[PDB]
């Protein structure tokens, strides 16, 4: 779409919007979710290599 | 403005039991893990009140 | 517990401090000598 | 009382953790403002007759 | 409190309260002192609000 004339835009609807807003949410997510658990584990175990 | 009136008392629970500690260890000849654990049992109720 | 381990300017620190926690006591016994007066400059 | 985190430091420097951790993903989703807003809520009313 | 347990100890009300107090002198500058210049920064600057 870039190179198409000047003074056309686009825009994204649907999905496809919601799909950009959430671009990288699910692997922070999941670094948080590991985190939790490692603490919770180390907690459990009483040491942080167990 | 809270936080930063609030510094000096929140700063003055971990100076108080670090300096029990200080205190108690100098005074009275004892591990520094067991004298942590006498210094919080001597002062244990004021911190709360 | 875990961190704290057994144990110029501080040494005149300490030596003051310790010379003014002697005056504070007997500053503090003469004043507590003298207790109206200062109930009424306390008023 | 602090017999149990004294015998267990692992277990109290994970509450410190997960309280650093839940604070720094709180502070970037505060609002900022210069102080609280004390207007009463207005609703207006525009009419024109030329 | 400490004067209060200076008394459960049986000492004299004078001397248990200037005991108490020697005692607990230096910690009351300490935590005074750390309200009073962790706010000096307020004062001093100048600048937008
Ligand atoms: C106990 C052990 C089990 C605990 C499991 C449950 C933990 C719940 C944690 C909630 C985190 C929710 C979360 O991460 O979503 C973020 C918003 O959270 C927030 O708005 C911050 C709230 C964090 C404090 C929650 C209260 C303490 C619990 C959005 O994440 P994001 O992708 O928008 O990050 C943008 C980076 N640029």
């Amino acid at each position: 779409i870039a190179k198409l004339p000047k003074g056309i835009g686009y825009e994204w609807t649907g999905i496809s919007l919601q799909e950009k807003q959430s671009e990288s949410q699910m692997a922070f997510l999941l670094g948080l979710s590991m985190l939790v658990v490692f603490l919770v584990l180390a907690a459990l175990y009483e040491s942080w290599a167990i | 403005f809270g936080m930063v009136l609030a510094i000096g008392i929140i700063v003055d629970d971990a100076i108080v039991v670090v300096e029990n500690v200080e205190r108690i260890m100098a005074t009275e000849g004892l591990s520094p893990k067991d004298a942590t654990s006498k210094a919080m049992k001597e002062i244990t109720s004021p911190i709360i009140g | 517990a875990t961190i704290l381990k057994p144990i110029g300017f501080f040494a005149w620190f300490d030596r003051s401090f310790d010379k003014v926690t002697k005056k504070y006591e007997l500053m503090l016994l003469k004043i507590i000598k003298h207790t109206v007066p200062m109930m009424v400059i306390f008023l | 009382m602090s017999q149990f985190f004294i015998r267990r430091p692992v277990f109290a420097w994970v509450i410190a953790i997960f309280i650093i951790i839940f604070g720094l993903l709180s502070i970037p989703k505060l609002p900022i403002a210069r102080f609280p807003s004390v207007a009463p809520p207005q609703v207006n009313i525009s009419a024109t007759y030329p | 409190e400490f004067a209060k347990m200076l008394k459960e100890e049986g000492m004299s009300l004078i001397e248990a309260t200037v005991a108490a107090a020697k005692l607990r002198l230096r910690p009351i500058l300490m935590t005074s002192l750390a309200f009073t210049c962790g706010v000096i920064p307020l004062v001093i600057a100048t600048g937008a609000s």
